[PDB]
């Protein structure tokens, strides 16, 4: 079986939205 | 020519400039490159 | 199979503000 408990995310699940280097 | 003003056409992408020796820590993802103002400033030549 | 995880969330149309870091890495993002 399994449960379904909630859990708050904080600052998490960022991905790089393209391929473009960037700095500074 | 890595140090000679030269018409590029790479990959469609055309325009003027030099191309010289870059360390832009570019992850093995990043492809046509840009700069602050999102202008094309480093291309990965695509074969070497 | 032979002989605690499972974390899911649903992503949303957002704006977001990134930190790139000097070697092209993401440091820091804050959601608008
Ligand atoms: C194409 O480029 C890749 C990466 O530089 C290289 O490993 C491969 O040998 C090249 N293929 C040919 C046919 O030149
Ligand atoms: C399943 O059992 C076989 C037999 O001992 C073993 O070789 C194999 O690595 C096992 N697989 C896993 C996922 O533990
Ligand atoms: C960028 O990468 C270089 C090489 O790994 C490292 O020496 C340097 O500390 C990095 N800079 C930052 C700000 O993390």
């Amino acid at each position: 079986t399994t449960t379904q408990s909630y859990t708050n995310s904080f600052t998490r699940g960022v991905y790089y939205p393209d391929k473009v280097f960037r700095s500074s | 020519v890595k140090n000679k003003c030269v018409n590029f056409n790479f990959n469609g992408l055309t325009g003027t400039g030099v191309l010289t020796k870059s360390n832009k820590k570019f992850l093995p993802f990043q492809q046509f490159g840009r700069d602050i103002v999102d202008t094309t400033d480093a291309v990965r030549d695509p074969q070497t | 199979l032979n002989r605690a995880d499972y974390y899911v969330g649903y992503l949303q149309p957002r704006t977001f503000l990134l930190k790139y870091n000097e070697n092209g890495t993401i440091t820091d993002a804050v959601d608008c």
